[PDB]
RNA sequence: GAGUCCCAUAACCUUUGUACCCAGUGAGAAAUUGCCGUUGCUAUGGC
């Protein structure tokens, strides 16, 4: 298999990107590989999104190992440009983290998407 | 280090003879231990530099031997009577502690007994406890042959 | 293991007769190492043959259920099978 | 607790575990390989008689479910010095190092891990700690490493799968001795996210009873973890009754 | 069916047992029959060892372990099962063989069509009893320490599946950098001792010669300052890199030197010191070349990005290349100086991730990151 | 994005458009109060996303990320009015004048559509409809409009006086399309609807980011027609760039085949009103001209205009000819980047400019 | 008669010389062509 595994389907990618956008609106999303590693270290991440088209692909492969250590679900989406548009920033984003907030208005959607990601893994 | 220089590989354990290095009954068992050992194989590039480190260790041992011979020669040259009594090592320790052979000569015997035990000596003299029975001279050969309460005597 | 391989809702009446068989067909040979077979007869005027998957041997990496239904004019009260032939009596 | 602070190390009730007393108490284990930290934990150096330096490592209960259980008050820890433990779900080996410290040089820890990249770290750690055997293999199929593992004293299971009861049963029926111990970490979210945690724990305990593991004691790992449970039980092949 | 034979796969070989007595199956869940597995006086009434074929070596042990894990039948298994199992009929009355692994059954069935393989709970109980008792049932026919054979085979199996690479191992770099520092400190200390020991005899040469290794080589070659002459100056010009004028100035300073001529034993001791310095310097140079080669093998991109020795410093500080790849870019430590420090830290983290998670890395992205750092420093 | 509004004359179809004058905002127009109703500075201090020209011809209206609408007289190119949106969050994304009217409909990022009367410089009402930002709005002669939101994936037809809306949702399933093809390729699920245009008072057409151009009627909730991957599929990423390993077979494996391919987004789309011709533009390097069939169920591709290279942000068509023979000029504002963000990277051979195509009928 | 080991083979302190120094945060920053090159003397390459 390739190093970017698992890679989500079209419908799952759309669900994950919409959830990422809503969490970015509600300030529950941490953007970037360094910030994703920081949230994995603090333990506040619920699931991690990476982008499989980044060049090179190796610069975000440390995130799956930390995710496997901390039992955090992780997923790959095809387009870093689509991930950047979902996050709402002006530049492409290669990795994002959905942080933990108990009083969050989108907890059901985040949990459903996390359930599908755990189904992939 | 000499084992590393003689045998390179656990496969070469059977061929290479460690009888010169050691009595090697432990090495006779270490042959089977190397046959069933935990370790992996190593690159020849790594083995060359491990050999170089082992050679440095062997050369440092040779330097140790030469320095010991130099110290023994100078002890026999300047203090032969102390050498016949306590030995080159203990005599050199005593002279180094005193700073000078003349100062060590002017010290009485009670000082020479407790030389090197100043911490325990002065804490006992300041807290009214029992003093050390001996100091650097515990490593002379005769005090070692003594046993029990006869060591202080 | 004190547990069932399989349960069948076999008949609609009382299961009046039950026997365990080794069927011997003309065209084919059943796999008696992997499958066991039993005949049943009831008051719903039927005699049925069943195959059960069995895990005694591990020689390999089919069908559980109704193979053949024997249909009669009246109800059946007992059943037994022949110890060296394919025949049976109800 | 900072650098240079003095503590008093005394034995815990469990064998192979110690407590460092100070203004704040610490759970510690004796380091098999002194002078190294597995995951950047605080280490305690004790000079013991010439004096040879002896080093201890702090066991973090937020990082290790076994430490969370011991601190939360388990009664019977089957992991003891000199015993053979089958660790299922080894991962990078952070708690595996402490299990190795507890069982000591005479013990053996068979650490089964599936993924290859934490398996590299497990293999690298096994060099410094000779009593750890890495088994890079699926724990769902115990027949593959049956040539490698023989007759452990205890089975610890930290794996988080919906079928962990069948995994534990399959490994216990092969490698665990009779009247042996089984220590299980249960995550209700990883088992069944629909029903509640009490329902999940009850069903897992009943599954162990079906597979002939008798649950001795039950613990929930608060405040270290949320909806995490430890079941300690005994493998009674003869009969649970 | 009743079990006639049993196959056990040891790390040290294959074993075939004959089942003398059948344990009853209808009451196989009962307390008596479950305790008879643990008791050795009762299990011996059940089973008896017929044959044992040991493996030839560790490589064959690993090969057979892989074959058993996959479910395949090796030539060794074919040989032992051909020697022990009687030749029976495929149509009726096959020989029953108890197997621990269900997947091994079809392979053995294909090799020997007259063998029915049994892996139910009764056979699992028998195999568990054999595994539990172990060395007792083998009657001393075991030739090697079975526990150490298990330990080594488990290590070999795990290394083989992970494909562990000793070249890709970075602990060589870890030891090499600290050994390099230790050699440098020892060279400095011994060189200071050589300098001042030769200095009370000749103080001007210590200030004249800048390099420690060159000073040691020149001291060993030229020996006594009085013995130094014009021909000795021409000879030592090779060590001084054609500095014949500097050698003549050293000869003049030796003539002007007020230090007494050294004795033979003392100057032999000084030559021992100088030879020690030369050997340590040679080992330091060899270790430096080895460290550079090992960096270009293990972590190329970081090695072109900051340098082989500085990359080794970062790897040693992190503890491992994996740990360096784990830690975030702000954590990695190597106005405008602070900004370029953070930029270089980010590029170091990216290069380390590329090196650690590439199977065989290439220096292309290391060169690209150097180009980006160069562009930003040109901007500043 | 350089905060500049430039006026051009495009009257002579043969010649290039001629610049008359320009107005450039700068950092001096940043208000000192920043209290959301003191944001009445004469110039733009943030980037200008959209512009509209009033049909009578006296006024031109600019709006952008500075959260204000500036109405400028056309002769002096000077502001006669500034209108704050009076919201901290609302950036004006699209402006659309009602045809032959002074009424302006602005779509803001605070999920609103604000209607202004420009001659009176007043605000009539505001309409609240979308789950995400309202990127594009289009309006014909009668008092109604069509808006598209990005990630809600809906198109909304608003009755301005009745404050009511018809909602149109795509609801395409790539598994269903694959099953249909198997009964009879790459199917990309639709992420966001960006651009909208009105063919007539019953039909409107929307472009999405998965390349889909959809023809919608008011009577049907589903699209009547969908042309999928209309502009094309983006080039494959470089195999030597994606992985960074020495082995080219490992690099080709890390390309992961067809999965990393993504289609072009319809960045601009203009339908000439009450007509069957509409033009779609993306950064593929070619505008596309499409014809709606006479039964109005489908459209086909007439032509491809390959003159423009770069991101096509806005397409307009003007007419100058007799009723027998009309001359059409197509002007596209080609830029190196998308007007909303800088997501699209390093498109080859793109220059900022105006692309003009002059088409004469037979 | 009498505490080497607890490093008087040591530790601490002072002074001098040699140096060095005063991990986060997470979205802002800037405010026919602007400039350059080629082709015409008009076409389009780069930033």
């Amino acid at each position: 298999n390739p190093k970017a595994f698992p890679l989500a389907d079209a419908a799952l990618t759309q669900q994950i990107l919409d959830v990422v956008q809503q969490a970015a609106n509600l300030r529950q999303l941490k953007k970037g590989a360094n910030e994703a590693t920081k949230t994995l270290n603090r333990g506040i991440s619920e699931f991690i999104i990476m982008a499989a088209d980044c060049e090179p692909i190796e610069i975000l492969l440390h995130l799956p190992l930390l995710c496997e250590d901390k039992n955090v679900p992780y997923v790959f989406v095809p387009s870093r440009v689509a991930l950047g548009r979902a996050c709402g920033v002006s530049r492409p984003v290669i990795a994002a983290s959905i942080t933990t907030n108990d009083a969050s208005a989108i907890k059901t959607q985040i949990y459903a998407v996390k359930d599908k990601i755990e189904t992939l893994l | 280090a000499r084992i590393i220089l003689t045998m390179g590989i656990r496969s070469k354990a059977s061929e290479t003879d460690l009888s010169e290095i050691l009595p090697e009954e432990i090495e006779e068992r270490v042959k089977t231990a190397a046959e069933v050992s935990m370790g992996t194989e190593i690159t020849q590039t790594d083995l060359d530099n491990i050999n170089a480190l082992a050679e440095q260790i062997v050369e440092f041992a040779a330097y140790r031997e030469q320095l010991s011979n130099y110290l023994s020669a100078r002890m026999k040259a300047i203090a032969p009577n102390l050498t016949q009594l306590v030995g080159e090592l203990v005599g050199a320790r005593l002279i180094a502690h005193s700073g000078s052979l003349i100062s060590l000569a002017k010290s009485p015997a009670s000082t020479i007994q407790i030389l090197g035990a100043e911490k325990a000596l002065f804490r006992a003299l300041k807290t009214k406890h029992d003093t050390p029975k001996y100091g650097l001279l515990y490593h002379a050969s005769l005090v070692g042959q003594a046993t029990g309460k006869n060591k202080g005597k | 293991t004190r547990e069932e391989f399989v349960s069948f809702k076999a008949h609609y009446g009382l299961v009046t007769g039950l026997c365990v068989t080794q069927p011997r067909f003309h065209d084919k040979k059943p796999d008696l190492k992997s499958q066991n077979f039993m005949l049943s007869c009831s008051d719903d005027k039927t005699v049925k043959l069943w195959s059960i998957n069995v895990d005694d041997y591990s020689n390999k990496n089919n069908e559980e259920g109704l193979i053949r239904t024997f249909d009669g004019e009246s109800a059946f009260q007992g059943i037994d099978s022949h110890r060296e032939n394919s025949t049976f009596a109800t | 607790a900072r650098g240079g602070a003095k503590v008093v190390i005394e034995p815990h009730r469990h064998a192979g575990v110690y407590i460092a007393r100070g203004k704040e108490d610490l759970l510690v284990t004796k380091n098999m390989a002194p002078g190294e930290s597995v995951y950047g934990e605080k280490r305690i150096s004790v000079e013991e008689p010439p004096p040879t330096k002896v080093e201890y490592r702090v066991w973090n209960p937020f990082r290790s479910k076994l430490a969370a259980g011991i601190m939360g008050g388990l009664d019977e820890l089957f992991i003891a010095p000199g015993k053979k433990v089958l660790y299922l779900g080894a991962a990078s080996g952070t708690s595996v190092s402490h299990v190795s410290d507890v069982v000591g040089p005479e013990g053996v820890v068979y650490a089964v891990e599936f993924s290859h990249r934490p398996g590299r770290e497990l293999i690298s750690m096994a060099k410094k700690r000779p009593n750890i055997i890495p088994i890079i293999e699926d724990a769902r199929h115990p027949q593959k490493y049956r040539m490698l593992i023989g007759m452990v004293d205890c089975v610890f299971a930290d794996v988080a799968q919906p079928d962990q009861a069948r995994i534990i049963a399959l490994n216990s029926h092969m490698f665990l001795k009779d009247q042996g111990g089984v220590v299980i970490s249960i995550k209700a979210n990883c088992i069944d996210s629909t029903v509640d945690a009490e329902t999940v724990f009850a069903r897992e305990v009943q599954k162990l009873r079906e597979e002939r593991i008798k649950p001795l004691e039950q613990l929930t790992l608060e405040p270290y973890e949320r909806d995490h449970c430890i079941v300690v039980g005994r493998y009674m092949r003869s009969g649970l009754k | 069916a009743p079990i006639e034979y049993l196959l056990f796969e040891e790390p040290t070989g294959y074993a075939v047992f004959k089942v003398k007595l059948q344990q009853d199956d209808i009451g196989s869940r009962l307390k008596e029959v479950q305790e008879q597995i643990n008791d050795f006086g009762a299990f011996t009434k059940l089973i008896e060892l017929v044959s044992f074929a040991p493996f030839k070596g560790a490589a064959e042990a690993l090969e057979n372990a892989n074959d058993i894990s996959e479910g395949l039948v090796s030539e060794s298994l074919k040989a032992i099962l051909d020697l022990n199992l009687p030749k029976a009929s495929s149509k009726k009355k096959n020989i029953t063989l108890a197997i621990s692994d269900k997947n091994l059954g079809p392979s053995i069935k294909e090799e020997f069509p007259y063998v029915d393989c049994i892996s139910n709970e009764l056979a699992q109980d028998l195999i568990r009893g054999v595994r539990l008792h172990g060395e007792k049932l083998f009657k001393g026919l075991q030739s090697g320490d079975l526990e150490r054979a298990q330990l080594g085979l488990g290590h070999a199996y795990s290394r083989a599946k992970v494909k562990f690479s000793v070249q890709k191992n970075d602990n060589h770099i870890i030891q090499a950098i600290a050994l390099l520092d230790q050699l440098d400190k020892d060279i400095n200390t011994f060189a200071m001792r050589v300098k001042e020991w030769y200095g009370w005899h000749f103080p001007e040469l210590a200030k004249l010669v800048p390099d420690n290794y060159t000073f040691a080589k020149l001291v060993l070659f030229i020996k006594d300052k009085a013995s130094l002459n014009d021909d000795s100056l021409h000879d030592l010009a090779a060590l001084l890199n054609e500095d014949s004028g500097i050698a003549q100035r050293v000869i003049d300073n030796a003539r002007i030197s007020m230090g007494q001529d050294i004795s033979e034993t003392d100057m032999e001791n000084v030559c021992v010191f100088a030879q020690r310095v030369a050997s340590l310097a040679d080992y330091r140079r060899q270790l430096y070349d080895y460290l550079c080669e090992k960096m270009h093998t293990v972590a190329p991109n970081l090695s072109e990005l900051i340098g082989e020795v500085i990359g080794a410093r970062l790897i040693s500080h992190a503890g491992s290349l994996t740990n360096l790849s784990k830690q975030a870019a702000s954590t990695v430590q190597i106005k405008n100086k602070g900004r370029i420090s953070r930029y270089l830290a980010n590029k170091c983290s990216m290069a380390s991730r590329i090196d650690n998670y590439s199977e065989e890395p290439s220096n292309v992205f290391g060169s690209v990151l150097k180009k980006q750092v160069e562009q930003r420093l040109e901007f500043y | 994005k350089d905060l500049q509004l430039t006026k051009y004359d495009i009257t002579d179809f043969s010649k290039r458009p001629k610049k008359l004058k320009y107005a450039k905002g700068g950092a001096k127009y940043i208000p000192t109060s920043k209290h959301e109703y003191e944001n009445t500075t004469e110039g733009h201090y943030d980037e200008i996303l959209t512009v509209a020209a009033s049909p009578d011809g006296k006024y031109v209206v600019t709006g952008g990320r500075d959260r204000k609408l500036i109405v400028w007289s056309t002769e002096s190119l000077s502001p006669v009015k500034v209108i704050p949106t009076k919201d901290r969050r609302g950036e004006v994304l699209s402006l659309a004048f009602r045809k032959n009217s002074d009424q302006l409909y602005a779509s803001c990022a605070d999920f609103k559509i604000r209607t202004y009367s420009i001659n009176q410089f007043s605000q009539l009402e505001i309409l609240y409809g979308h789950h995400d930002i309202v990127e594009d709005i289009s309006a014909l002669a009668m008092e109604r409009c069509v808006t598209v939101g990005a990630r809600d994936r809906t198109a909304m037809l608003w009755k301005i006086p009745d404050e009511t809306r018809l909602t149109f949702r795509g609801g395409d399933e790539p598994q269903k399309l694959l099953r249909r093809w198997m009964k009879e390729p790459l199917f990309f699920c639709e992420g966001s609807i960006d651009v909208v245009s009105m063919v007539d008072d019953f039909h409107f057409i929307t472009g999405s980011d998965n390349g889909n151009i959809c023809l919608w009627s008011l009577a049907k909730k589903k699209p009547i027609f969908t042309e999928r991957i209309a502009h094309g599929i983006l080039p494959e990423p470089s195999f030597n760039d994606i992985s960074g390993e020495t082995d080219e077979e490992l690099r080709k494996r890390q390309l992961q085949g067809k999965k990393l391919l993504q289609p072009f987004w319809i960045t601009s789309l203009y339908a000439i009103p009450y007509s069957n011709v509409f033009i779609s533009g993306s950064w593929s390097g070619s505008l596309k001209v499409w014809k709606i069939s006479d039964n109005l169920r489908s459209f086909e591709l007439l032509g491809e205009l390959s003159g423009a290279k770069g991101v096509v942000t806005k397409i307009q068509v003007v007419e100058s000819g007799k009723h027998g023979k009309e001359k059409f000029r197509i002007l596209a504002s080609i830029a190196k980047e998308h007007r909303l963000g800088r997501w699209i990277a390093n498109v080859s051979g793109a220059r900022n400019g105006i692309y003009s195509a002059v088409i004469d009928q037979t």
